[PDB]
């Protein structure tokens, strides 16, 4: 075929039946924001700038929800899912990891 | 402002003024500007004169 391809055309025919069930589960898409404010309920902002008060995910406790961290919230009514690692600087920074 | 909260105490580790060595005229001149005016305010009222502010 040789179009839309990026493979060696032989383990992708099995990633392409993996792929089927993640499209399925929405894992993804989670639309990355970040904390601004602890509230004991958190105040979140998203990257298009628009502020949303939310509630907690079943997948996680309150205790790994910290200040300033970047967390991912559903693609519809915003809620906290799963907490990231920080800091977006990285990629200059990280280049010089020897 | 979130790197405001960041700012705040976090508690730091207890240094007593018994692990800084010698300089006591200074310990006494910051604890005069800085200390008093917060716990001992009402003495500084009376005598009317403003807290001095840094
Ligand atoms: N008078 C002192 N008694 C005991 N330890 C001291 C004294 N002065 C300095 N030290 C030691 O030196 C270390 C470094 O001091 P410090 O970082 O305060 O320098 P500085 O005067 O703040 O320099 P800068 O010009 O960068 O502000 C302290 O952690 C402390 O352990």
């Amino acid at each position: 075929g040789v179009k839309e391809s990026d493979t060696g055309l032989a383990p992708s025919h099995l990633w392409d039946i993996m792929g089927d069930r993640q499209r399925l589960g929405e894992e993804h898409p989670l639309q990355v924001a970040r904390c601004t404010k602890i509230i004991k309920k958190y105040v979140i902002n998203l990257k298009q700038i628009a502020k949303f008060v939310v509630g907690l995910g079943e997948r996680v406790s309150p205790t790994d929800i910290e200040e300033g961290m970047r967390v991912g919230v559903d693609r519809s009514k915003y809620n906290i899912e799963l907490p990231l690692p920080p800091r977006i600087d990285p990629s200059v920074t990280m280049m010089t990891v020897e | 402002d979130s790197r405001v909260k960041a700012m705040e105490v976090d508690e730091k580790p207890t240094e007593t003024y018994s692990d800084v060595g010698g300089l006591d005229k200074q310990i006494e001149e910051l604890v005069e500007a800085i200390v008093l005016p917060m716990k001992r305010a009402d003495k500084f009222k009376d005598m009317g004169i403003r807290a001095p502010k840094g």
